[PDB]
């Protein structure tokens, strides 16, 4: 028994690799040594599935239509990875009620075998699902590109976390970067920008390069980390992870709703 | 608690004051004039003696000599005399320990005026770790807590926003009988209207459009311990009406169920808005404060407690030697310019100011002009 | 000018209750239990005899000839009794003349609780000469006061006690409405009905009919039972009504049909249900200028006051305080949870406050400083910053 980490994966500018980032910072992980579980918090439109292939014969559409639980809808992914998937274009998972993303968030509760990662695909935009969801993570990963538009995006849900929730502490990670010096830059003008406006802590933990191998593996159907181990993507990811398992365990609980909240009362 | 002490060789007015004393709930301990040393090795120190009660004494030298030998026992113990007039030929020195000059038969209002002053002069004469400080405000706090951490009672914490309102619930929390259960933390102001009544009590399996699984509320995961109710002040007026009933009758149910399940849990609320106006306004309910404030505790802010900041900057500081994100040093200028801020938000600025400096400068040390902005001035 | 009798025949404690009293400044003859006639002809009249404190008898006979004999000096005497608890050899209906056991030695807060119970006692029954029925002390249990306005509506309580008619309380809130209401009720014809409180702000006003009058299977979507209303559960018995005045106009236009009428429906049913029950209603807001805004019920309200209760607040009563604090203690050292003293200063400070809330506020205080300075004396320095005052 033990408090279990939860990864929020973010950036609110779409295309950035939000679950490109996912799947390969949980694959890392898992070859680190963790149970890893992650989550297709798209929940209207499944990506984590189409890019590792699997074809889920039960997905969370099932969940929340009530014909079968959470347990039996686990999918033993790559890596020994367990996903949970999501719907692809249902009517009933197009758009939730706060109660009903509360309730799935809830229900996760469930599950008491993970070594404390839980990584969680959000989907684009700063919509109602995507703050939920960022809200009760214990970090928020935000993927950014060297353009502007995915600064402004970037800076937008960092301002409305902050404004409307008090949310001061985000990881930034940059992708599709052709240089490291160009991964410091973006970090650089991001920082520029939320001081400028805002007091908040941003903290850089890498750079993931614009790599081809990313591309044939997407092609392929299969995960960058598996596809091609020894790329520079890969390589990547894997200090990525190392990274990422430094990162302190969450010890209290906060006020409001957030995974696994079993976990975070009874053991301290 | 405490003792008194009557010292008088005159037996029908010793008894007269024993009785007195023995109805009004003081302890004492019957002496005269050659026993009374004995009385006194029976004491365990020289605090326990709050006052001497003299009366008629017939030993050798009289009650001159008397107080000497009482002045040698402690010169901080404090003299009032018993059915004797007011003092006119007496020695200038003892007279700043004549609190009063009480005759025989005593009245109650004198006796306990006279008592009052006697703790007021000895107060005048003579481990919650984690709240630290120096201001009069602060220990006061402490003291509070130290006197409330020990008894089963509703604690409402008052103040500001950021102003280390969860510490002061934690370090009450862990110094009461409870120890060994859960803390369980509830923000009003974090969590939707509509989804407070679900996340507090609990639900079914199926008890509204969302519901696909039956789960325990906070209440039931702080049985056995107490429950922080943060934001009191934003909690909508039906659940206000609903926890009241629960703090009642000690009894809630799951949405969606009929069941009834008991917990025994302790609250401590807080808030940072001014209550007795909402009640004035009707945006709060009068019943659930005065249920709620059965003891409040008034947190100080960071302006008004501006030589502590160098202490809470340390003990940040020390913090996060534990939580693994790095450490940063401070100069006396920046502590300084630092110390000369309005700071709203107080306790979650400076810290929010020490983590957002030990992220962007690790291991440095932070001058007037390493301040961001609007720090330094 | 009043006076007491110690009849007890242990010289000690006769002794040391005399010099109690001498210390809290109370007039009092020592008596035994054979020439208490002798001194007590040195009064004028038996109206100066406040009460008597018996303890312990080992003369002639037992106690009863010396309590009918007592009842003959005078009927109305209150009697309080020193370290003995009451014994099990009497009439439940001849239980009952005697107000207080007092534990030996007595504490000062209980002490003059029952001073002032007798006086209470003395002050009404003694001199009303109009009840031929045995008396019901015990009706006056949070009511304690030396003020104009408890002494009115301690009389208007005497006068509604043996009378079954709807009752109105008007008053701030905070006032003790609650308690008045259960005097009422449980010395009343009504004492074996069931008492049921309702506030009417409590309940949401979308369930206020339901929560009322009751409801039968699928009345409204939630509805898996036919729980039955708060007025059926007061049949035989009083509902009390607090704060009406939030109580919207067509539930006060079925209020007024069940005053009246006697009759009410449930929700989702097709029939009238007759229930027998007493309204006791309360409310903290202007009926008059709620009727002239179009809000409240005039029918109703002239319906409802016909026997108004007002209770003043604590602001303008402040000279009761010293005996509510006396009240407040007296439970809470009878329920063993630790005892308070204030000086002349305290409670002063405490008389020049504006109370918002009012006995509330104070059992609040008194709670509050139980739990800061327990067993210590209590000065204007260790209250409150609220209640401080010069
Ligand atoms: N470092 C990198 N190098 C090369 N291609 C990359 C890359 N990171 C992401 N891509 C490409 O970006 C495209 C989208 O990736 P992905 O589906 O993970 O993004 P995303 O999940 O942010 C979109 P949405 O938020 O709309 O679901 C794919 O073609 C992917 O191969
Ligand atoms: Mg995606």
């Amino acid at each position: 028994m033990h408090p279990v980490q939860v990864i929020a994966v973010t950036g609110g500018k779409g295309g950035v690799g939000k679950t490109n980032v996912s799947v390969n910072l949980a694959l890392a992980l898992a070859d680190l040594g963790r149970r890893v579980m992650l989550l297709d918090a798209a929940l209207g439109l499944a990506n984590v599935d189409v890019l590792l292939g699997l074809t889920p014969k039960r997905t969370l559409a099932d969940v929340i239509e009530g014909r079968c639980e959470l347990r039996d809808v686990l999918l033993l992914g790559p890596g020994g990875v367990r996903i949970v998937p999501a719907a692809s274009g249902t009517q009933s998972m197009v758009h939730l009620s706060p109660m009903q993303h509360a309730g799935l968030i809830q229900a996760f509760s469930d599950i008491s075998d993970n070594l404390d990662v839980l990584v969680v695909d959000t989907a684009a935009g700063i919509g109602d699902s995507v703050v939920s969801f960022v809200r009760a993570a214990q970090e928020v990963l935000l993927v950014v590109c060297d353009e502007p538009t995915s600064i402004t995006d970037a800076y937008a849900l960092i301002k409305l976390l902050n404004r409307d929730h008090g949310m001061t502490r985000f990881r930034v990670l940059a992708n599709m970067a052709h240089s490291p010096q160009e991964g410091r830059n973006l970090f650089a003008k991001l920082t520029k920008v939320t001081d400028r406006f805002l007091d908040v802590a941003l903290q850089y933990v890498g750079v993931i390069p614009y790599d081809e191998s990313v591309r044939k593996a997407v092609q392929k159907q299969r995960a960058v980390y598996e596809a091609f181990p020894r790329s520079k993507a890969s390589l990547a990811f894997k200090a990525v992870a190392q990274k990422v398992d430094s990162w302190p365990l969450p010890a209290n609980p906060r006020g409001h709703l957030e995974f696994f909240v079993e976990r975070l009362v009874q053991h301290p | 608690e405490t003792k008194l002490l009557l010292i008088d060789d005159n037996l029908d007015r010793s008894r007269d004051l024993a009785v007195i004393l023995n109805f009004l709930g003081e302890d004492q301990l019957t002496c005269n004039s050659e026993d009374w040393r004995e009385v006194a090795a029976g004491l365990s120190n020289s605090r326990e003696a709050l006052c001497v009660l003299l009366g008629s004494v017939e030993s050798k030298g009289g009650a001159v000599e008397l107080l000497k030998q009482l002045a040698s026992w402690d010169e901080y113990l404090p003299i009032l005399l018993i059915g004797e007039p007011a003092p006119a030929d007496w020695p200038e020195e003892l007279r700043r320990r004549v609190l009063a000059s009480l005759e025989m038969p005593p009245s109650y209002n004198k006796l306990l005026d006279s008592l009052h002053r006697a703790q007021v002069y000895r107060e005048m004469y003579d481990l919650f770790r984690s709240l630290v400080g120096t201001s009069r405000a602060i220990q006061q706090v402490r003291q509070m807590m130290q006197q409330v951490a020990d008894t089963d009672a509703s604690v409402l914490i008052l103040g500001e926003s950021g102003t280390g309102k969860e510490v002061v619930a934690r370090n009450l929390h862990y110094h009461s009988k409870r120890r060994e259960g859960p803390f369980v933390p509830v923000n009003c102001g974090a969590i939707p209207a509509e989804l407070l009544e679900s996340e507090l009590f609990g639900h079914e399996k199926g008890a509204f459009t969302g519901a696909i699984t039956s789960r325990a509320g906070r209440f039931e995961l702080a049985n056995g311990g107490t429950l922080f109710l943060d934001e009191i002040g934003d909690m909508p007026l039906p659940m206000q009406v609903k926890l009241l009933r629960v703090l009642q009758e000690r009894t809630f149910e799951r949405v969606g169920s009929n069941k009834t399940q008991n917990v025994d849990v302790r609250i401590i609320a807080a808030t940072h808005k001014n209550l007795e106006k909402m009640i004035e306004d009707g945006t709060f309910r009068e019943d659930l404060y005065y249920r709620l404030n059965v003891f409040p505790i008034e947190m100080a802010p960071l302006r008004e407690r501006v030589e502590d900041i160098a202490l809470l900057l340390n003990e940040l500081i020390s913090r996060m030697e534990h939580e693994k994100r790095g450490s940063i040093r401070f100069n006396s200028a920046a502590i300084m310019s630092l110390c000369r801020h309005d700071w709203p938000g107080n306790v979650r600025e400076l810290a929010n100011l020490v983590e957002r400096l030990a992220i962007m400068h690790p291991y440095g040390v932070i001058g007037v002009g390493e301040l961001p902005k609007k720090f330094r001035h």
